[PDB]
């Protein structure tokens, strides 16, 4: 970890839509896990963090979180 | 001459990678990288990610 | 140090910064954990930190 924004899942990704090109490992997620970012931009639809509710690191479409508040 | 049908969305990301909607055909131009083909669609050509394509 | 906004923040109480996603803040306070203190827009407020991400990377 390090001083990144944390999200909290709200919709469930399995890894369907695959990251584009396969240029990264896809991040599992479930509702309601805290995902601590390690890359992200907001132009960028593809960001890479790490499941604290999993402690597994990979990237996942930006639109199955929110911000953890 | 090879066209392929778009699984998924997908918005390009870097300059040059092309975009396409899920159901889009895509006429493909260049195979040769595993990952990215350069391929053809709403009058635009650039990089696609070859697994969000299946073959028509 | 500047931040960017990865999400659009439209606040109803004042004292509170508003921001639109992709907009860059600039950091006045990141003291507390939780709420920081930026400018943008003319305007400067606290705003949720999980918002944002650093720029610097």
């Amino acid at each position: 970890g390090s001083h990144m924004p944390k999200m909290e899942v709200f919709q469930e990704y399995y890894g369907i839509p695959p990251p584009p090109g396969a240029f990264g490992p896809f991040l599992r997620l479930n509702p309601g896990d805290i995902v601590e970012l390690t890359k992200a931009e907001a132009e960028h639809n593809w960001w890479e963090g790490r499941n604290t509710a999993t402690n597994e690191v990979g990237w996942f479409p930006c639109n199955r979180v929110h911000p953890y508040v | 001459s090879t066209y392929v049908q778009a699984l998924f969305d997908f918005d390009p990301q870097e300059d040059g990678e092309l975009g396409f909607r899920r159901g889009d055909f895509i006429h493909v131009m260049d195979n040769s990288d595993p990952n990215w083909w350069k391929g053809a669609c709403h009058g635009q050509t650039g990089m696609f990610p070859r697994n969000y394509v299946t073959p028509v």
